[PDB]
């Protein structure tokens, strides 16, 4: 997936590799959480 | 702090409940949070 | 001592302070608070105590 | 390291053909804090010595 810039220039400036996975996490136990909606848990 | 909505003459903070609500001097705030990382005060 | 301090006042934990935005809030949760002299522990050295 | 990443959110906005020609359809509207270029800001300390 290939992005973009405010500078429009409508060009590539920036992409990165989006690369989905299976998070295990053994060792944690989320202390505030308040998935893919969310973020700073 | 209790970055709270509302402010108001003889009042301000606006913590809130049945209708409206609003602390007092003896215990506003002084430890307590934003906690999301992040909360910009936006408007309001 | 609790009967001979006249001002004394005992506070509960929540709402006992030492550091504001300086530790969480009840809890490992991050720097909450802004910043304030601490409150709780009610010093027993120094000229004051 | 700093809290969350970091802050550069180039604030990027879509993609398609003739010159990735752009408007991701799924799009961003101007979403798009990308991992904000390079490494995470941060400093250091001898935190040992």
């Amino acid at each position: 997936q290939f992005f973009a810039l405010p500078s429009t220039p409508n060009e590539p400036k920036a992409v990165l590799y989006a690369e989905n996975v299976s998070i295990e996490a053994p060792d944690t136990h989320l202390v505030y959480k308040p998935s893919a909606d969310l973020l700073t848990q | 702090p209790f970055i709270g909505t509302n402010i108001n003459k003889d009042n301000g903070i606006q913590i809130g409940t049945d209708t409206t609500n609003q602390p007092i001097y003896a215990d506003k705030t002084y430890q307590p949070e934003p906690t999301q990382w992040n909360s910009e005060v936006g408007a309001a | 001592n609790t009967t001979t301090y006249k001002e004394y006042q005992n506070v509960t934990l929540p709402f006992q302070h030492n550091n504001s935005g300086f530790v969480g809030y009840m809890g490992p949760t991050m720097r909450e608070g802004q910043a304030y002299p601490a409150n709780y522990p009610y010093p027993l050295i120094g000229q004051t105590a | 390291f700093p809290l969350g990443g970091s802050a550069a959110t180039d604030t990027y906005s879509g993609i398609k053909a003739n010159g990735q020609t752009w408007t991701a359809d799924d799009n961003y509207a101007d979403r798009g804090a990308e991992i904000e270029s390079g490494n995470i800001f941060a400093m250091e300390i001898n935190l040992a010595a």
